């Protein structure tokens, strides 16, 4: 067919972008060639059919509140993003990000995408976050929130070790195709 | 352009590799293979051999020091590469239809600062264009074939800017003049050229580089050529906004209007520098 419109929302500085660009250009987080423009495109193969997937990359700051939902019409699918080591980005998913896209597109499907899952299993951040009275987000606790809010599923990935990265974008297209 | 296939560079480091240690191949993987894929395949195949806590991927691209390497671990460097052609070699892949037939030069890009980081500001960002030459040329009876010569090219921060711009000026070009047009793809490209909310966007480029006519004329060739790539840019966003107006339905009227209030805000700001 034609492009699929996947609009990605989430708190700034959770590596929303760092993982968009690093997947779509076959670079590691270390070697991606930087740029000034936004949005990324990537063919993804799925059962011997090639699908192209536009990635719209939205700012996370309140300042852009008035202007962000301009990108929401004709969206086919949404990626809602928190970093699993960032318990504010996780609560900003219950109380801001998901109430919004479903206000404007109450039928466009969405995914919960936890990110930077390499610092979860990292012994220097957990005892870094805990010395602030917080733990990281286990997938246990994230999985429920997705069912709690009827996301298609939850998916987590590491930009850096590429783990489950491809599964994120594979689900997105499947979600959109239904 | 994976009409040719997918090409990664693979280097092997460590005694545990026997005859491979310090060899560098180019692997020919079938079209649309993601870095994630093969790296999972390679490390997971050598996690079957040596032991899982022994395989480590060099999540990098610029060259390899060895004394930084745990002489007990098996290190693999995996890096995506593209076929590299002469300006003559390319022209002939345009007219004649058969194109996959002398692939023996492949290129990756690695960025850096003079500061030893990987990225910087716009005025700080250098880029290394590395060219690998191979022992044979694809297609060929095996799927890997190992490197033999190698050439570094260095792009000054302005050349890097120029390269970004040209890539994007043509991203518009192609989406505009394509039939049946893809609205979603074209808006995505356009909304990210004029309506950027995340990255720094084109105006900050021309501010950095186009705000002083340099004295050194070796640098004028670059300064002025950046100016002209902006002139051609500005004309392709107009030509794209004009097209998206032909394409949207009611729901995207304010959307489109903002993309226009953007581009005009920007071309006003550009025109002092581009003249």
């Amino acid at each position: 067919m034609q492009t699929i419109k996947c609009v990605v929302v989430g708190d700034g500085a959770v590596g929303k972008t760092c993982l968009l660009i690093s997947y779509t250009t076959n670079k590691f987080p270390s070697e991606y060639v930087p740029t000034v423009f936004d949005n990324y495109a990537v063919t993804v193969m799925i059962g011997g059919e090639p699908y192209t997937l536009g990635l719209f990359d939205t700012a996370g700051q309140e300042d852009y509140d008035r202007l962000r939902p301009l990108s929401y019409p004709q969206t086919d699918v949404f990626l809602v993003c928190f970093s699993v080591v960032s318990p504010s980005s996780f609560e900003n998913v219950k109380e801001k990000w998901v109430p919004e896209i479903t206000h404007h597109c109450p039928k466009t499907p969405f995914l919960l995408v936890g990110t930077q899952i390499d610092l979860r299993d990292d012994p220097s951040t957990i005892e870094k976050l805990a010395k602030n009275k917080q733990k990281p987000i286990t997938p246990e606790t994230a999985e429920k929130l997705a069912r709690d809010l009827k996301a298609v599923k939850y998916v987590e990935c590491s930009a850096l070790t590429q783990k489950g990265l491809k599964n994120v974008f594979d689900e997105a297209i499947l979600a959109a195709l239904e | 352009e994976r009409m040719f296939g997918t090409y990664f560079r693979v280097g092997f480091y460590g005694t545990k590799f026997g005859d491979l240690d310090e060899q560098e191949f180019v692997y020919k993987e079938p079209a649309i293979t993601k870095l994630a894929e093969i790296s999972h395949r390679l490390e997971g195949f050598y996690g079957e051999r040596f032991g899982e806590d022994v395989v480590e991927v060099i999540k990098d691209s610029n060259p390899v020091d060895k004394c930084k390497l745990d002489p007990n671990k098996a290190y693999i460097q995996i890096t995506y590469v593209e076929p590299y052609f002469d300006t003559y070699e390319m022209k002939d892949r345009i007219t004649y239809f058969d194109k996959n037939y002398n692939l023996r030069r492949f290129m990756y890009c690695t960025p850096f600062t003079l500061d030893g980081r990987a990225h910087g500001e716009l005025h700080e960002q250098f880029k290394r264009k590395t060219i690998l030459t191979t022992s044979h040329a694809f297609p060929y009876i095996k799927t890997r074939v190992n490197v033999t010569h190698k050439e570094e090219i260095i792009l000054t921060p302005i050349e890097v800017a120029i390269e970004d711009m040209q890539k994007k000026t043509q991203e518009l070009a192609f989406a505009t003049h394509q039939d049946p047009a893809d609205p979603k793809m074209l808006q995505m490209v356009l909304q990210g050229s004029v309506g950027t909310t995340v990255n720094q966007g084109p105006l900050e480029v021309a501010q950095v580089f186009l705000s002083e006519i340099p004295s050194d004329p070796k640098l004028f060739r670059h300064h002025n050529k950046l100016r002209l790539c902006f002139k051609d840019f500005t004309k392709r966003c107009e030509d794209a906004l004009r097209k998206n107006k032909s394409l949207i339905g009611p729901d995207q009227k304010e959307y489109q209007r903002e993309l226009e209030r953007n581009y005009h805000r920007l071309k006003e700001a550009l025109q002092p520098l581009i003249n």
